């Protein structure tokens, strides 16, 4: 597919200020 | 005897297109010979390294 | 491709009257899509 | 547009009439704009 | 880097036809109609 037809969202704010948080971004499918 | 015909056609085309192409670069050097600085800091767009 | 077409004929005699009608319609749609995406990254770290 | 109307009758006497009408109209319009802009600052 | 290309073609075709003939006097009337709607889209993005 042209997957970017269903654009990716902006990332989460990082889960924590320090010591390896994570952030994610789903598509607007 | 009598006859009538009417004929009509309408056709429309519209087209458009755009480009934006932006390139930026800022090589920075401290130390070494001023000629080497200027020669190397000068951005060879084909070889930015 | 879609087509719907009809033909009708009538004659009546008593006086004579006749009516004949033909009606036809064609509908077609075609859509073509293509897309390409490629991505890559390099890291190099040397000491 | 095309229209025809005529009469032809016998009676002795005979009378005939024919009228012919043709009309065409055509219109075309074309408009084009092209803009090309370059900015190059080096220092 | 990412390099992204999308191509899209859309076509629609429609026709209508009608003809009628009466006899009594005698008369005829007829009409034809044809249609198309068409769209092309191409969109691209490149980052480095």
């Amino acid at each position: 597919c042209f997957c970017d037809h269903y654009a990716w969202t902006q990332w989460t704010s990082c889960s924590k200020t320090c010591n390896s948080g994570t952030q994610s971004r789903h598509r607007q499918i | 005897s009598s006859h009538g015909c009417k004929e009509l056609e309408n056709a429309l085309k519209a087209a458009s297109g755009t480009q934006n192409n932006v390139l930026r670069g800022e090589p920075f050097i401290r130390g070494g010979g001023a000629g080497f600085i200027s020669g190397l800091s000068y951005l060879e767009l084909d070889n930015p390294a | 491709e879609a087509k719907h077409c009809v033909r009708i004929e009538t004659k009546k005699r008593v006086a004579k009257k006749t009516k004949v009608e033909h009606r036809c319609t064609t509908n077609k749609l075609s859509e073509k899509h293509e897309g390409s995406f490629i991505q890559g990254a390099e890291k190099s770290i040397s000491l | 547009m095309a229209s025809k109307s005529g009469f032809s009758f016998g009676f002795e006497l005979g009378i005939s009439s024919q009228s012919d009408r043709g009309k065409h109209y055509i219109r075309r319009t074309k408009r084009f704009s092209h803009t090309k802009s370059v900015f190059l600052h080096a220092r | 880097f990412y390099n992204s290309t999308w191509s899209y073609v859309k076509h629609t075709s429609t026709e209508h036809t009608s003809s009628s003939r009466k006899r009594s006097f005698r008369s005829s009337s007829s009409s034809s109609r044809s249609y198309t709607s068409h769209t092309n889209e191409i969109h691209k993005g490149k980052s480095y």
